[PDB]
């Protein structure tokens, strides 16, 4: 594998307006109890494809992709994690509210995906980030378990990994977690607006990629071991998570 | 031969073990001429000393004056708890003698 | 003996504290002959070096010099902030006789 | 005969034997203290080993590598890896360390 | 005058150049082979640099440094931490490494 | 004259082969034990490397590289990181390391 680069490996977690970081482990409770609509989701889009899959098989898979954080979690039938679908077509695939109260929400949008999901195809199929075997039915796929798997992320009290400093509702972004010293993928939370995940994976793994492939980095999984433990966001067992490494040196 | 802290501080006059569990709050350098030490304190407000290297040292304690100032360091910058500190009490502020890190 | 480095700070002649809470900003480190030195400077620009190991250093210096020097490396390569620095002024940069690290 | 890995290293010489561990350090003990200038580790079962104050029964040869010991098991504290193996001399007490490996997936 | 950064010291000396750089260290290269105990660096732009075998061209008092700077590139090499600028001599080649300036932008 | 690289470097010396490996270490061996001061590495297709106990076969010059060698060995055997190529003494068992090369390539 080749060497991700320091600023994909950044990890940004959520903290409050006094520098601390928030505690899921207070805000959800020691297990994430949330709810999830019945409807197998509904996107296709015209180049015309077809697809449906349901929605509680995708966030029961991608939170157990985050699983090596240490939390735990439990489907409740309809202040608890929502998860639901929109049709607003606002160039937005996925979108999530970070609720400190517990009421957290995540959205996907159905509408963004019928239109916007394949705007990438083949300059990812010519630049090898995806195999050139997989069919535009998988390529959504691919799309919707990283959309939902990068929604958990926020729902963890993670950010995007270019947002150290930002101010946000309900505080600012601080760094956690950071580990220089270990190679690895890159974040699941790198801002879209700046990356294409896929591209940026398919970059590491120097070969075309899959869905065994993607989820969250090790870097991801220990900012998310932070978020469970909250604390201030100056503490250095916080702020590092291979700081033990310079020890070799 | 010890096999542990208490034993090792025990064979020493004037020594005290502080039981602690507690990272470093503050860490304190000096390479300024005959002040050539290093100060921790903890949030209690309890403070130690690795002392200046003088006669009271043995030639065989030069360079594990340094080793102790390096563990020191790092126990500050990675913010691990100390258990235990050994100190010379005669000492203002109290001379490390001996630390334990425990899991 | 000092317990702190305000206490060791007036204990000589020709020093300042500066209380800065900022990480390093900018680390430079020179083998060049006779300028073997560090400097290091913070966002705001106030600049600092470990001098140049001369005639006004006692032997009992030599090791010292070289652990600041280290531990301003560490500092900088880690981005832990730099709680407040002891410095003779009649330096140019000011030149660094202590260091206080602080997480509180 | 140069050895290939720590058995036949061990095996080398007298009063020492290999410990397979694959556990990581419990307590580091670190002491600068006259006459005991030295470091001692143990495992949670109870298990102690020390790196032993330099003196007559060492080689010149091996001064720095006592040193290096002592870097390499205050790293493997910090870090909480797993040590694989040690050769230690079982006529000490704590048990004297000769050699360590340090083994990955 | 005791300069103030890299540039000022840089400018101290015949035959150097300031490189400005930005970018993290591509390839580390660490030799101990007899008369060749040096390090070479080089940036995915193809730059190549070395520190120089210690020789008659240094004083005693660089002797350290020159251990020194090779410890902060393998530290920067394993840690991907972006090099700001190198001063160099340019009558070497590789060009041969007089300060570094790590800063972050 | 001066190497480049390390395959111009290597190809200074007699007895010496380039490695091209692109692995991480799978076992690292540290002994103060006295006559084998050494440190022995292995990957995990069994290939092994020493570096040798200093001796009469090393200039004054390689002895502080000999103990660089084995703290980047260390640090690389605990950060995981890939090593690109050995120059390595083909004429002793284990082979011996002269050079390492890391690359972010
Ligand atoms: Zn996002």
């Amino acid at each position: 594998a080749e060497r991700t680069p320091n600023e994909e490996k950044k990890v940004i977690g959520y903290a409050d307006h006094n520098g601390q970081l928030y505690n899921i482990t207070s805000i959800y409770g020691p297990v994430i109890n949330y709810t999830v609509p019945d409807e197998n989701i509904t996107i296709n889009t015209i180049n015309r494809t077809q697809l449906t899959i349901n929605y509680s098989d995708y966030v029961r898979e991608a939170f157990n992709e985050w699983a090596p954080s240490g939390i735990r979690v439990q489907q409740v039938s309809s202040r608890v994690v929502s998860f639901s679908t929109t049709n607003y077509a606002d160039n937005s695939l996925g979108s999530t509210i970070f609720d400190p109260s517990g009421n957290s929400r995540t959205r996907i949008d159905i509408g963004s995906f019928n239109r916007i999901v394949m705007n990438n195809f083949e300059k990812l199929k010519s630049r090898g980030a995806i195999p050139a075997n997989m069919s535009p039915e998988e390529y959504i796929k691919l799309k919707l378990r990283i959309t939902i798997k990068h929604e958990i992320g926020h729902i963890l009290g993670l950010l995007h990994n270019n947002e150290g400093g930002s101010y946000f509702p309900h505080g600012v972004g601080l760094e956690v977690a950071r580990c220089r010293l270990l190679n690895q993928a890159p974040s699941i939370m790198l801002n879209g607006s700046n990356y294409d995940y896929i591209d940026r994976l398919s970059h590491y793994l120097e070969r075309p990629v899959t869905e065994t492939d993607i989820g969250p980095s090790r870097n991801d999984i220990e900012g998310v071991r932070v978020m469970r433990r909250g604390g201030s966001g100056n503490s250095f067992t916080n702020r590092f998570s291979c700081l033990g490494l310079g020890l070799a040196f | 031969t010890p096999q542990n802290i208490t034993d090792l501080c025990n064979e020493y006059q004037n020594t005290m073990i502080y039981s602690l569990n507690k990272e470093i709050a503050t860490y304190t350098e000096s390479l300024a001429g005959k002040r050539e030490m290093v100060i921790i304190s903890f949030s209690n407000g309890a403070t130690f000393q690795v002392e200046v290297p003088g006669s009271q040292h043995l030639e065989s304690q030069k360079r594990p004056l340094e080793r102790m100032k390096d563990t020191l360091r790092a126990a500050y910058f990675t913010g691990i708890k100390i258990s235990k500190l050994c100190a010379w009490t005669n000492k203002s502020p109290n001379s490390i003698a001996a630390i334990e890190l425990s899991n």
